[PDB]
RNA sequence: CCCGGCGAGGGGAGUGAAAAAGAACCUGAAACCGUGUACGUACAAGCAGUGGGAGCACGCUUAGGCGUGUGACUGCGUACC
RNA sequence: UGUAACGGGGCUAAACCAUGCACCGAAGCUGCGGCAGCGACGCUUAUGCGUUGUUGGGUAGGGGAGCGUUCUGUAAGCCUGCGAAGGUGUGCUGUGAGGCAUGCUGGAGGUAUCAGAAGUGCGAAUGCUGACAUAAGUAACGAUAAAGCGGGUGAAAAGCCC
């Protein structure tokens, strides 16, 4: 219910979930607290998208903020930027811009 | 004229993941590894079946000897009497009758030691 | 194919594969190895089996019933509505008209039916003969096969 | 007696001869060329 | 040196299951703000033990 | 009580009221089948052992179905050789019901 | 349809004997039987369905001939080095237990089944046990 | 209309037969990467399969027992050209 | 390199030379069911309706019979918005390449039977193009001339301004 995704994002489709799987399940009040004091860029990212899932169940759903939880998250893999990183006698090394899918559906329970 | 292979290689490869179904690694997720496979399990089986064949004999005949044996007689011993006698009882049949009803397995024996000795 | 028949990269050295020229039908957007020339597919059929043919072929539709003779068939103005009431009132839908003098008006009503055409005894066709339904021939034309055949 | 109804004689209309199109077929990788010889090379045929 | 043999998905999870996060353990909470900071450390307004600094 | 039987070449051992597998009989499906070539009958410490036959036993059969049995499939394979085969099958089978059984 | 045995409804009993007198090769291969369950009809190559053996007096074994100084028990620590040489009488005297314990090893099937199937042999080396609780019924040989 | 940097992006409303047809836009497979459910796995050695086969979960059960998925254990078995 | 010249355990026979009776022991032989070829014989052929005997490991290679795709004629025919082609699953079936029916997505073409022509079937050629993994969240983040602090804007500053 009320799902949330933000799509081609600026980030790693790995290091986004190691934040990703310690608020499955919770509560968002514990998912909101965990992601200010994380001192990880994803938890920023992941914290606007469960703010916007909450703000949503709030305004369309008529759901409470009390007995909101996080029943489902998961991030999965984007287009990849392709770029080229100059290298020592004429060569090239094709580096990838990793983007990242993140979703988040809260349900009242 | 101009014939395209598409359609054609999509289904001769999705019937070998079909039929490599539930295997580890690559050999249920590609065509290269996975053909090497339901091949390799051809030939397997084709000798599995005599394998089957055989451990089954050597499982009735370990069971009768084992029978035989408790009652105080060899397996030797009591096939030989049962050919003396001129029955005709296999082995898979006499293994079930040792497990199930011993007292027609005891029957068995003394009718073979009857015509033994 | 429009290129250079240069090799894009030397013999040995580099690890990849041999290349000698663009244009190699295993590379992309290269040649074919047995292209198509314009080539003609008319066979050749002897003068006798052609006439052969045709004898069966007639003797099958006799056979068949699928052949009709009448002495006189022409219409009056060149008008398809003429053409298709004569027809309908033969029962023809799907039906070849063989005639020995070519009439105007006749192959104007022709014209615009998809079922219905009209040939004079020398532009005959066996395949048409055996795809059309039925077939009517005058004595004008059967006296004119009959010379051509024999 | 139609278009959809005509065949021809048997014994006249053969097959023909593909090589390099299977393993069953009999003509396989080689198609009847052999192995590595003068023989089994493109344009690699003696005179007369 | 570099690999002989393709490394699959199983061992790659196995070497990654080390490389999970540790969430906090639990927070702490002011006297008087009542709000909720790390251990041992300051507010976002400037309350620490109940005193103010900022 | 149980009696012990043979046709095709193997041998069963069936009771009152079993169903069995067997080779493909010339019969129909709804018709009795009487096996006189029977081995051993036991019903309950009265056990007969023929010789090799027993001198009045007999099965009596009804063929409830006939059909054809799983799919086999059959793969030989030559290494670095140039030869595979396939190949399928799938066995007659007949099915049978022990309608009674007397000694 | 053959008949299996199952881990659960299959039943284990309790013997004991004495090893005094009698030879390893031919003491062994009876344990091995009856941890294998061969002597019984519902033997299966994947269940174990033999006995619990209790073994007594395991330094009264006898063994015939020079074996007593020629019989060595080599095995290997991991080490390039790490070679170990024994005798019979030197294992007797050290480890008694570890007798019966290689010989019934080295005949059982090597694998989960068969360490499951060593599992159950009680050796010790006297004439008392601390089993008497599962009631063990005395065997022979 | 709301979240969000007066953003990116997305959730609602609306048009449209269709919005997992939203401009990265018809149909959208495979390699690859993810979430959820069932089973197995931390005393166990090897082309990872095959034959036998306990147990577990689900749905029909004419309760018989079968099917699907998992596969403790066991015999055999050192990929392709 | 570590027993390491019975496979191992172990064996005073469970070793060897002599006698006999049993058993295990293969895709070898016998029993049941099924398929195909050659040849004999009466099928007055339906070219097959019963017999009977026999054969059927196979590389290079030869011969024979077939499956599948595009297009063309049959076809201004047939199916199809009451859901086509294609995609993804299930069941059934044939010795086989395959075929049939259908659930869902898909949203407009497809094509029976009989014949004809091929750019007609891919696992390899350090094959070509595009995409995605692995090593891996590893090295590295490019002269060891050096930075620290206080204010300002901003959602956020060690890197922007004073
Ligand atoms: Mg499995
Ligand atoms: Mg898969
Ligand atoms: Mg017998
Ligand atoms: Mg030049
Ligand atoms: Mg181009
Ligand atoms: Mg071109
Ligand atoms: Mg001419
Ligand atoms: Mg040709
Ligand atoms: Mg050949
Ligand atoms: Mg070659
Ligand atoms: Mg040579
Ligand atoms: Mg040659
Ligand atoms: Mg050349
Ligand atoms: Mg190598
Ligand atoms: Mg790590
Ligand atoms: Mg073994
Ligand atoms: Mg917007
Ligand atoms: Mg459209
Ligand atoms: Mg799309
Ligand atoms: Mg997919
Ligand atoms: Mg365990
Ligand atoms: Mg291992
Ligand atoms: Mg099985
Ligand atoms: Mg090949
Ligand atoms: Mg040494
Ligand atoms: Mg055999
Ligand atoms: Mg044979
Ligand atoms: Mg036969
Ligand atoms: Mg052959
Ligand atoms: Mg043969
Ligand atoms: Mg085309
Ligand atoms: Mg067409
Ligand atoms: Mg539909
Ligand atoms: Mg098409
Ligand atoms: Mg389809
Ligand atoms: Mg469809
Ligand atoms: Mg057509
Ligand atoms: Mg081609
Ligand atoms: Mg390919
Ligand atoms: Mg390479
Ligand atoms: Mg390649
Ligand atoms: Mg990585
Ligand atoms: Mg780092
Ligand atoms: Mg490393
Ligand atoms: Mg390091
Ligand atoms: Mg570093
Ligand atoms: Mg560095
Ligand atoms: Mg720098
Ligand atoms: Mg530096
Ligand atoms: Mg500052
Ligand atoms: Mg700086």
């Amino acid at each position: 219910e009320t799902i949330a995704k933000h799509r081609h994002a600026r980030s790693s489709a790995q290091k986004v979930r190691l934040v990703a799987d310690l608020i499955r399940g919770k509560k968002v009040s514990q998912a909101l607290d965990i992601l200010t004091y994380t001192n990880k860029k994803a938890a920023v990212l992941v914290k606007k998208v469960l703010e916007s899932a909450i703000a949503n169940a709030e305004h369309n759903d008529g759901a409470d903020i009390d007995d909101l939880k996080v029943t489902k998250i998961f991030v999965d893999e984007g287009p990849s930027m392709k770029r080229i990183m100059p290298r020592a006698k004429g060569r090239a090394d094709r580096i990838l811009k990793r983007t990242s899918h993140i979703t988040v559906v809260v349900s009242d329970r | 004229a101009r014939v395209k292979r598409g359609v054609i290689a999509r289904a001769r490869h999705k019937k070998i993941l079909k039929q490599a179904k539930g295997y580890y690694g690559a050999r249920s997720r590609v065509y290269r590894v996975a053909f090497q496979a339901v091949i390799k399990a051809g030939q397997y089986a084709y000798r599995d079946r005599r394998q089957r064949k055989r451990q089954f004999r050597q499982l009735w005949i370990a069971r009768i000897n084992a029978a035989a044996r408790q009652n105080g007689i060899s397996y030797s011993k009591f096939i030989n009497g049962l050919k003396k006698a001129s029955v005709e009882i296999d082995r898979k049949i006499l293994a079930d009758i040792a497990v199930f009803d011993k007292v027609a397995f005891t029957a068995l024996v003394e009718k073979a030691k009857a015509a033994l000795a | 194919v429009t290129g250079s028949g240069k090799k894009p990269w030397r013999q040995k050295g580099t690890g990849r594969a041999r290349s000698g020229s663009i244009k190699s039908p295993i590379w992309r957007s290269g040649g074919v190895t047995f292209a198509a020339r314009p080539q003609d597919h008319s066979q050749k059929v002897n003068k006798k089996m052609y006439r052969g043919a045709l004898k069966s072929i007639l003797s099958e539709l006799v056979r068949q019933d699928r052949l009709i003779v009448v002495e006189k068939f022409s219409v009056e103005a060149p008008k398809t509505k003429l053409l298709a009431q004569k027809l309908k009132d033969m029962a023809l839908e799907d039906v070849l008209i063989i005639t020995g003098e070519l009439d105007e008006n006749l192959f104007l009503a022709a014209r615009n039916l998809h079922k219905v055409d009209v040939r004079d005894a020398t532009g005959i066709d066996p395949v048409s003969l055996i795809a059309f339904d039925k077939v009517v021939m005058t004595a004008d034309a059967v006296k004119q096969v009959e010379e051509m055949l024999a | 007696m139609r278009l959809n109804t005509l065949s021809p004689a048997e014994g006249s209309k053969k097959a023909g001869k593909r090589l390099g199109r299977g393993i069953g077929s009999g003509l396989g990788k080689t198609g009847g060329r052999g192995h590595k010889g003068q023989k089994s090379r493109s344009g690699g045929g003696v005179r007369r | 040196a570099v690999q002989q043999n393709k490394p699959t998905r199983s061992k790659r999870g196995m070497r990654r299951s080390h490389d999970a996060l540790t969430a906090v353990t639990s927070l702490s909470v002011d006297k008087t703000s009542g709000e909720k900071h790390l251990r041992h450390h300051i507010t976002a307004d400037g309350y620490y033990r109940g005193r103010k600094v900022i | 009580m149980y009696a012990v039987f043979q046709s095709g070449g193997k041998q069963h051992r069936v009771s009152e009221g079993q169903t069995v597998r067997l080779e493909k009989l010339d019969i129909a499906t709804g018709e009795t089948v009487e096996f006189a070539e029977v081995l051993m009958i036991a019903n309950g410490e009265e056990v007969k052992i023929g010789v090799p036959f027993v001198d009045g036993g007999v099965i009596k059969a009804e063929v409830v179905a006939h059909g054809r049995g799983e799919k086999v499939k059959i793969v030989k394979f030559r290494r670095r050789k140039h030869y595979r085969k396939q190949q399928g099958h799938r066995q007659w089978f007949t099915d049978v019901k022990i309608t009674g059984i007397s000694a | 349809k053959t008949f299996t045995a199952k881990p659960e409804t299959v039943k284990r009993d309790w013997y004991v004997v004495d090893a005094t007198g009698k030879t390893l090769g031919r003491l062994a291969t009876e344990l091995a039987r009856r941890l294998r369950g061969k002597h019984k009809a519902e033997y299966t190559p994947h269940v174990d369905t033999g006995d619990y053996i209790i073994v007594l007096n395991a330094d009264k074994v006898a063994v015939t001939g020079n074996k007593r100084t020629d019989k060595v028990y080599y095995h290997h620590t991991g080490h390039i080095g790490g070679i170990k040489q024994a005798t019979f009488e030197e294992m007797i005297a050290r480890r008694p237990e570890r007798v019966i314990e290689i010989a019934v090893k080295g005949m059982l099937p090597k694998g989960p089944l068969g360490r499951a199937m060593f599992r159950k042999l009680k050796v010790y080396a006297g004439n008392e046990h601390n089993h008497a609780a599962q009631q063990p019924q005395v065997l022979d040989i």
